């Protein structure tokens, strides 16, 4: 069930094929047995190759299997296919009789050859094609016509006088260039799935009849496989050519109804399910953009298509690119609280996980902004930069340090509700999103309002805490862009952990935090601004 | 008519009889 | 289908489905599906010489479905950690099958020259390599 | 009427859902006035407020006093020795209270609605029964989905010690009434019980229609003769 | 103590199981001589002799009156107002006595044991729940087959007022623990609720093993 | 004769059940005397020892050297080079070695005694076949119950290369002859195979009178409760 | 290097399935004197044939002599004595070779594949074990159905000596791997052993699927 | 042909084996 692969494989005789299959990188999976077998009407998969050194007689010299434990994948290479290599195959792990596998379908079609009388034209869906049809010099001013062999009887699609078939109106043109050119051409733009078939040119109705049959096929885009974990993130790179660099781009998910349900557009649209966990970046000079989706769920699995059309939806005549997505569900990503509730005036501490193998990275905290295509500006980083409007009420700490770091945000307000993103610099990039809400209530720790100080005078500040903060550690720290550090200032019964300043100078002015912590894990905090006057 | 087929048949018969005696010995215990 | 439980200590999977009808309560039905895999080649205790075969498999629905792990609950304004079962005796269950992700090892005494050593043997070799 | 002294342990609601282990010491039988004094041995929170001398039934006086404190020392197993000095006698009398020993943990059960109540399609009754705990203090709460229902929606009884099966144990019950169209839909309801003797002090049990009595069960037995590994 | 007058009602157990159901009109608190004069409006012709005149808790005197010669045959709803006189100031005191209506019948549910208790084969708990009666006066009894069970073999909680929409209703519960072997054997256990509003004054419910027939377990094996 | 140099890998038994990782460099074709000098690429604690000469085939001397205390680099993936210089030489000889790559874990099969051997009821043969591993070195031992039998009780064959159906591999077999009464009483025998490819360097396969085939087993499954509020 | 004369008995393969028999008497450790006269006292039947010296021990010119056609005398029980001389000393060297008695036949066992092999749908292994034969020479071959197999398809080990106490005996084994489809179809397989002590000098054992004791289970589901 | 002789030898061995099986069943009774 956790295995993935290409559902269908197409090839012609004489060429090699390569099939990549994915498994979770668990150690048992890395060190167990990988096989490639072929099923039949008997119900039993007959192993054709294995990772332990077995190579069937039929597959000797041609096929081989390579396992990449770091990737989580293994690749089967086959060569010299034939019409007999068409059927149903399976990836898998461990024993055959069990169900830890994935079904693939191989179809081999006869190759071309000796058919020089008919040409071939292959173009991408929704892209321009051109067909040059020579005509004999004996015909100087004669009607040039193109016929599409449709059904029992051929019909006419375009003449040289301006008669265009309804099915091709507005996008098919005929050109007879000058400069002593004795060849005519037909140019078709925004190709469609039905435009493929057999064409034939004709130069007048005279006995000459310099015809030339041609063939045209429009290619569908092969999906790119993507294998992602639960509550992780995925990135789609839509890299259509510069020819459509100034058209509205869209990303949709094909469904059972053969109809895209748009996920995102560039005209300012978005689905309600992807609120707070979607991003659409601006495109570069080449004309490629990226789409980020975090917090992947069980229902984010299926075909995706990115295209460029004027109306921002899926319509014929627009180039498209296809992805297939798999959500593992056997994920090792730690579970975290998706919804965090804070009380107006209180504080919040958020635990953001990352990969334990990249503990020397840089960590970032961001706030998702809608009302656009999507954005995520920075608030605090792990190097000593904080926003100008968040000074005195935000901090990042790498204190847990086992694939987790804390972010502390106090002085909450009703405007702080929203979606926040945690980021790092590593190659394995989970993006974790947390929704902060605001409710009515009172802070637990109680500190006075703004405190004034007289130059060269002792000062004392209290900090009351409730009866449940008696088994914790109480601390006072001084806030700084690089993080606050505990002071060697007092304590009592369940109240009055106090800060003392013997002599006050202008440097002592700033913001101080009174907080509690259970050694490694932090909790509620309360901020007081200590000023200095003269 | 070849000898080998008849020898194979006799061998198969003796093998089946041996299996039956094998079952009978064990069932007694 | 919603998978109520899966159990590797005894290899039992229980799922439930609901099929309602527009009219009347009786037409509505609730179905439960139970899948059991019964091994026939491992011992009573998972150690080498023990009870040449295990031929008595006993399944209690209450034992299969138990959830021996804590949970977080937000009652009024705080989050509290709560248990989830009464059968959480404190690792002694008599598992019937090997968990595919865990590895089980034995200890054997072998004589090397004029001495003796205690070597460690892997019953399931794929389950855990030294990583 | 007659002198008497008593020490009351802190309530479980404040002790568990919080940390305020306030203690109360009460004396009954005031002669003529409220010329009485109290003394605890842990004189840490000396600010023990003394309330007004409330009267009693048909001409009697009682005096109660409160000593505040957090739950850490109480859970650690300290001892308190309130002593009164009523003027009707020249000899004070003392009372001692400490954390109870020889505890047990409750066995929570959550029962599904009865069949006869489901055909009428009006309302369903969910029953929570906690059993077999030695101390008489316990908390019962209900939750719909993952949200706590207000205290006025369910009915909770008190703790009555059950007939002697060897030792002393207790029991408590509560019931909740839910819309039948909500039970049939497939929502989940949880009963949470809190006791001093539980390892985490809380234990919950969640039930819904899928985890109830099914009207059809399919049992399939698979024999794996190759190996037992439960892929 | 402060003088006062109280009026009681016959015990439900006496009403539904006894032929000596006698009302009571008591004077709590006495600080005078035998100056008690009690009168009851009904004049059927029974005896209204004074009960046992004695003292109460904390230095109080009280005189009680009963109707031993009558079994309380007041189904028709006799007001049975009590009038009392004392040697104190000329302000005779009476008592408020009436038969309030609004009679709702209890609904009784007998629940089977939880399955977890059945997996240990020690003891099983059967629960009885009576719900939805306006007169907050009910008695619960248990039977094993036909034999009754002494009141020391089961627990019963007090009758509380359950939340409702407008109409008031009361609820009560009880539990009985029985040997798992007997329950598995198939002995029937019954809960009986006695209440005023009932026509026969008793509602019986029964439960035993294999009470749920329609379950349709299906079995099939492979290889 | 013609001088030659070679390197001998550490014995498998010493590496698996020992602590001295001695690697030996052997030199042959001594002419008249032994004035050779040996050295290795590393020297951190390289207590190289030469020792007295010996006798070679056809009449000749050959003095070898040893290098202990190299287990950690050997397992980590180091390469060892021994270079020697004899007096009657113009260019020192050299030899190099490293741990083998592309190793395949063996497949162990314990085959129960042939059915004809269990009817004569004198002795029975248990066969342990290890198959499909790349390096040649391997060990085979036996246990009755939990105590190993002496090595002079069974017969083990040399590791050999088998026909190719893909990559190259090896194979080995061992046999034990045991009393029929012990088998029919209900004793269990285990075969232990020791190879560098296996996870913990050792694996075992056990067999008794009933394992290896059902042959009219009797299995009972109860499935006590199936409609019981599974939560 | 050092003079040494050895006698080699006729090879079993030729003695069994062949016609001619080799009888080898070889001298090693001379490095000179190629004119060594290999004289056999039982000079009957055929004639002794010499051979050119070969580089042996990197310091000797080993010279061997063959006495072909002596299969019948070897089987009858005629003792063969080889006599040679060297110029190093005046003492000629004489060696003797004769057949040994107390011959015991081998016991051959063919074992079906392990039950854990059929689950992979790859080849399956069949083991043939010959045990208990006194002379240390034996040859093992295989057949699939009726058509023999080439020697490059199965592996066999050398005939080692087993740890007994009564008498000296030897053992040998071999394995053949066959397609799972052939095994499941119903095709039979066999392993044949050839040894001196057998009256016919050739026996074999046969294995095929669905042979032996039945293996069906009887399960009882209670459901309480 | 060695193969035919080997088959005959196997037949003889199996016949002797089944004879010994009969002798073994006789004594057990
Ligand atoms: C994961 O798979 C990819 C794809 O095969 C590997 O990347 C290629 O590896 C081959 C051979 O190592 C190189 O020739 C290519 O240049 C690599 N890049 C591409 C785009 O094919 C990758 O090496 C695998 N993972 C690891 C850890 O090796
Ligand atoms: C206490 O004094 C500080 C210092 O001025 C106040 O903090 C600033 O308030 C202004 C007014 O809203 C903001 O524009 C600044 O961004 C705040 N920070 C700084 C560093 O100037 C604070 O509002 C005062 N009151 C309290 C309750 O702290
Ligand atoms: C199953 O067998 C294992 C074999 O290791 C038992 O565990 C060992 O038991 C012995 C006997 O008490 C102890 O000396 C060892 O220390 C145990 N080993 C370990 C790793 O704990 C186990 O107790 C057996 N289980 C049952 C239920 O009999
Ligand atoms: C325990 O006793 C303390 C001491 O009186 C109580 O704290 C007081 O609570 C009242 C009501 O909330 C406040 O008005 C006072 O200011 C508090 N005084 C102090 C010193 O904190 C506390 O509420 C009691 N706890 C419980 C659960 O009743
Ligand atoms: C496997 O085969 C492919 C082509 O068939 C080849 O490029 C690759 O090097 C091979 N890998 C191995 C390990 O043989
Ligand atoms: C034009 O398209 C329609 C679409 O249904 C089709 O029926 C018709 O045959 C087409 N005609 C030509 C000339 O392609
Ligand atoms: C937690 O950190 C300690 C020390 O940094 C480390 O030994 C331990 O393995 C870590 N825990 C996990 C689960 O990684
Ligand atoms: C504290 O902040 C000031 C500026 O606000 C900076 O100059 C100083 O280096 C900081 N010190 C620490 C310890 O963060
Ligand atoms: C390795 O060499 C040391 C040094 O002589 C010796 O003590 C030890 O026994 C040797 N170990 C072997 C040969 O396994
Ligand atoms: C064992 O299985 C057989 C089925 O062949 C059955 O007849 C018998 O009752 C079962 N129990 C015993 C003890 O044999
Ligand atoms: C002896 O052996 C050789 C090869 O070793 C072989 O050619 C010859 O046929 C055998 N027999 C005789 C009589 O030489």
């Amino acid at each position: 069930s956790p295995i993935f692969g290409p559902e269908e494989v197409n090839s012609v005789e004489g060429n090699s094929v390569s099939i990549t299959c994915y498994y979770p990188p668990t150690s048992v999976n890395r060190h167990t047995r990988k096989y490639w077998c072929r099923q039949g009407a008997r119900g039993g998969c007959i192993t054709l190759i294995s990772s332990e050194g077995y190579v069937s007689s039929k597959y000797a010299g041609r096929a081989n299997l390579t396992n990449f434990p770091e990737n989580g994948t293994f690749v089967v290479n086959i060569a010299q296919l034939s019409q007999d290599d068409s059927g149903r195959y399976k990836c898998g792990l461990g024993i055959n009789s069990r169900g830890l596998s994935f079904d693939v379908s191989l179809e081999v079609s006869q190759g071309p050859g000796l058919l020089n009388d008919t040409k071939v034209y292959t173009v991408d869906l929704g892209r321009t094609v051109t067909i040059n049809c020579p005509f004999k010099t004996e015909n100087a001013q004669k009607r040039k016509s193109l016929y599409k062999q449709i059904g029992l009887y051929p019909v006419l699609v375009i003449d040289s006088s301006g008669y265009v078939n309804p099915n091709y109106t507005g996008r098919i043109r005929l050109d007879i260039q000058g400069t002593g050119q004795l060849l005519f051409s037909v140019v078709i733009n925004q190709l469609r799935l039905s435009d493929a078939g057999q064409y034939l040119c004709q130069a007048g109705d005279d006995s000459n009849s310099n015809k030339k049959n041609a063939d045209l096929q429009v290619l569908k885009p092969e999906p790119e496989l993507v294998y992602e974990d639960l509550r992780g993130s995925v990135t789609f790179h839509c890299a259509l050519g510069p020819e459509v660099a100034n058209v509205a781009k869209f990303l949709c998910r094909q469904s059972s109804g053969e109809n895209c349900d748009v996920v995102v557009n560039t005209l300012g649209k978005r689905a309600p399910a992807f609120e707070g966990r979607i991003l659409l970046n601006p495109q570069d000079k080449d004309g490629s953009f990226s789409v980020v989706i975090t917090g992947l769920r069980k229902e984010d699995a299926g075909r995706y298509l990115c295209g460029a059309h004027s109306d921002g939806q899926l319509q014929e005549g627009s180039p498209i690119q296809a992805w297939q997505l798999f959500v593992n569900e056997e994920s090792t990503i730690p579970r975290s609280p998706t919804v965090v509730k804070g009380v107006a005036g209180g504080s919040v501490a958020v635990l953001c996980p990352y990969n334990r193998k990249e503990s020397k990275s840089i960590k970032y905290w961001c706030l998702w902004e809608g009302a656009q295509n999507g954005r995520c500006p920075l608030l605090v980083d792990s190097e000593g930069w904080v926003k100008a409007q968040y000074e005195g009420r935000l901090s990042l700490l790498e204190e847990p340090g086992n694939g987790t770091f804390t972010v502390i945000l106090n002085q909450l307000t009703s405007r702080d509700a929203g979606f926040y993103w945690c980021l790092t610099n590593g190659d394995t990039l989970w993006r974790t999103t947390v929704e902060i809400k605001i409710i009515e209530g009172e802070p637990n720790l109680k500190v006075p309002g703004n405190v004034t100080a007289v130059l060269g005078e002792t000062l004392k500040v209290p900090c009351h805490f409730p009866c449940k903060f008696s088994s914790y550690e109480k601390y006072w720290c001084k806030w700084n862009n690089t993080g606050c550090q505990a002071l060697p200032s007092c304590d009592e019964n369940s109240r009055l952990v106090s800060l003392t300043l013997n002599l006050v100078t202008r440097a002592d002015e700033g913001w101080y935090w009174c907080g509690v912590k259970q050694g490694h894990f932090y909790g509620e905090t309360a901020a007081v601004y200590v000023a200095v006057e003269e | 008519d070849p000898q080998y087929r008849a020898l194979m048949g006799e061998n198969q018969d003796l093998r089946k009889r041996e299996g039956q005696y094998q079952d009978k010995i064990e069932e007694l215990e | 289908r919603i998978v109520l439980v899966d159990n590797k200590c005894k290899c039992a999977r229980i799922t439930s489905r609901i099929i309602r009808s527009s009219e009347d309560p009786n037409e509505d039905i609730v179905e439960r599906n139970i899948r059991i895999i019964v091994p026939l080649n491992n011992r009573e205790n998972i150690s080498d010489p023990t009870s040449p075969l295990r031929t008595r498999f006993v399944y209690h629905l209450s034992d299969l479905c138990k959830k021996c792990d804590p949970t977080e609950v937000e009652l009024d304004n705080q989050i509290v950690t709560a248990t989830q079962s009464n059968i959480c005796d404190e690792a002694t269950e008599t598992c019937y099958t090997y968990d595919r992700n865990k590895c089980y090892t034995a200890v054997v005494p072998l004589v090397y020259g004029g001495e003796t050593k205690m070597v460690e043997t892997a019953l399931t070799p794929d389950a855990c390599y030294p990583d | 009427c007659h002198p008497r002294l008593s020490l009351h342990r802190p309530a479980l609601e404040d002790l568990l859902l919080g940390s305020e282990a306030n203690l109360t010491c009460t004396l009954t039988g005031l002669r003529d006035a409220s010329g009485v004094t109290f003394t605890w041995t842990p004189s840490s929170g000396k600010s023990a407020v003394q309330g007004p001398p409330e009267r009693d039934l048909c001409g009697c006086y009682s005096v109660s006093s409160v000593l505040p404190g957090c739950a850490e020392p109480w859970n650690h197993g300290k001892t308190f020795t309130c002593t009164a000095a009523y003027p009707e006698s020249k000899t004070p009398l003392t009372a001692t209270l400490s954390k109870s020993g020889n505890t047990f943990r409750p066995e929570v059960h959550l029962l599904p609605p009865p069949s006869e109540e489901l055909a009428l399609n009006e309302l369903v009754t969910l029953t929570c029964l906690a059993r077999g705990f030695s101390p008489k203090d316990v908390l019962v709460r209900w939750l719909q989905g993952s949200q706590e229902l207000p205290r006025e929606k369910y009915l909770t009884w008190a703790s009555r010690q059950e007939p002697s099966q060897g030792t002393t144990t207790f029991a408590v019950t509560s019931i909740l009434r839910v819309a039948a169209e909500d039970w049939k839909k497939g929502d989940t309801f949880s009963c949470m019980v809190g006791h001093e003797a539980l390892p985490l002090a809380f234990t919950q049990k969640t039930i819904d229609r899928l985890a109830g009595k099914p009207t059809h069960v399919n049992v399939s037995v698979v024999m794996a003769e190759v190996d037992g590994t439960c892929y």
